[PDB]
């Protein structure tokens, strides 16, 4: 299969800015009727897919003028100009001069925020949830900036990693921050049985890891 | 309005089967390829296969043949994807769009058929409250939530006060954990407010005919 691969995942932008995704190809694009089929979806956020540029550099229909379309053989680049609130979203790069056609990973077009440290918060087992048996830890790590964040549970001292399920929110629209919430799950014997509990989240806008606990 | 139509999301358990529609209307449907798009969760949006009108072939990438059979009701104007020996991987959203065969390029797209495939049974939550355990606090908000565990199937609607507190809550996409969904909203109130002031967390769980209320009250 054609592996289509673009980069960034992401990209913080600020609506003003002109932006450039770029994509590029495993085999080359160009036909043997002498013709690239590399066309540029954009999908917007719950909602399905829409034709943006085909072959290229051919904009469509209602798509508007600052979507300019470039590449070939096998790098092609999409550069919005100025960017507006309209349009954001996942963008796909696809190739049909083979196949099967198939798509790119898309890129995240977000907004760009000046940093933010993580707003952190633990919070212990329930009583209710303690007598039926299970013991839920939960941390929020809120309205941080980047998403790149790393949370670790330092659960005696010894640090632990089953039982951690993390969920994630996409970016906040107000103050286009992300925010996060981790949940080590527990067999309410376990947790009866461990004293310090420590959700820890790495981040940059600190050299000191963030670091929030309660002893049992 | 030249577009197709799918239909609604099924939900269906490992080894049933599923039949998922695709109504043409606006443009001749013969003069246009029906492609199938699969997408599933954080994988590549994923090619299946397409089908020619005018013979009414079919042809499957490779992967999707066995289990998934393309069709046709052209008289009807209606393509159709049947999926067989259901399988928990097959959960996606299926995606159904005209294929041009100029260009090349897939113009008009369906608005895609989510399929869920699992064995649990229909499930109310049990929501726990979060209240903070005497860390007090770092500035002048407060925050709570509630941990709204073990159910199935999605949705689950959860607010604060009914609606009341909205700037500040911040829910958390639901998660799988052994069959069942867990989900989490947190709420930031200034500090004058709780304990003072009472803040209350409603889930509701249509699925299964359920709504609780719970009340952060502190620890």
């Amino acid at each position: 299969d054609v592996v289509m691969t673009q980069i960034p995942l992401s990209l913080p932008v600020n609506l003003g800015d002109q932006a450039s995704i770029s994509c590029r190809s495993s085999q080359s694009l160009i036909h043997s009727n002498g013709n690239t089929y590399l066309h540029w979806y954009l999908q917007k956020p719950g909602q399905s897919p829409k034709l943006l540029m085909y072959k290229v550099s051919n904009r469509f229909y209602g798509v508007p003028d600052r979507f300019s379309g470039s590449g070939s053989g096998t790098d092609f680049t999409l550069k919005i100009s100025r960017v507006e609130a309209e349009d954001l979203g996942i963008y796909f790069c696809s190739q049909s001069s083979h196949v099967p056609p198939t798509f790119g990973g898309g890129t995240k077009l977000e907004i760009k925020r000046a940093d933010a440290a993580p707003t952190v918060s633990i919070f212990p087992p329930s009583s209710e949830q303690l007598t039926s048996g299970g013991a839920s830890v939960v941390c929020f790590l809120n309205n941080f900036y980047p998403k790149d964040i790393n949370v670790k549970w330092k659960i005696d001292g010894s640090e632990r990693q089953n039982g951690v399920l993390n969920s994630w929110t996409d970016q906040d629209s107000k103050d286009s921050t992300y925010s996060m919430s981790s949940t080590l799950t527990l067999t309410k014997d376990e947790y009866e049985r461990h004293n310090s509990y420590t959700c820890e989240a790495t981040h940059k806008t600190s050299t000191s890891p963030i670091v929030k606990s309660f002893n049992r | 309005q030249i577009q197709l139509v799918q239909s609604g999301p099924e939900l269906k358990k490992p080894g049933e089967t599923v039949k998922i529609s695709c109504k043409a209307s606006g443009y001749a449907f013969t003069n246009y390829g029906v492609n199938w798009v699969k997408e599933a969760p954080g994988k590549e949006l994923k090619w299946m296969g397409w089908i020619n009108i005018y013979t009414g072939e079919p042809t499957y990438v490779d992967d999707f043949k066995g289990r998934f059979a393309f069709s046709l009701e052209t008289s009807a104007s209606t393509a159709y994807l049947e999926i067989n020996n259901l399988k928990n991987e097959d959960t996606a959203t299926y995606f159904c769009t005209r294929g041009d065969y100029v260009n090349w390029y897939f113009d008009v797209w369906g608005a895609g058929t989510t399929v869920t495939v699992s064995s649990a049974k229909t499930t109310p939550p049990s929501v726990y409250p979060l209240a903070p355990g005497s860390a007090a606090q770092t500035n002048s908000m407060v925050t709570l939530g509630c941990l709204v565990k073990g159910y199935f199937p999605e949705p689950v609607t959860v607010t604060w006060n009914s609606g009341s507190l909205s700037s500040g809550v911040h829910t958390f996409p639901a998660v799988l954990q052994s069959d069942l969904y867990t989900l989490s909203s947190s709420v930031t109130v200034p500090s004058s407010p709780r304990p003072s002031e009472t803040v209350t967390c409603n889930v509701a769980h249509p699925a299964s005919s359920t709504k609780v209320d719970k009340k952060i009250v502190p620890r």
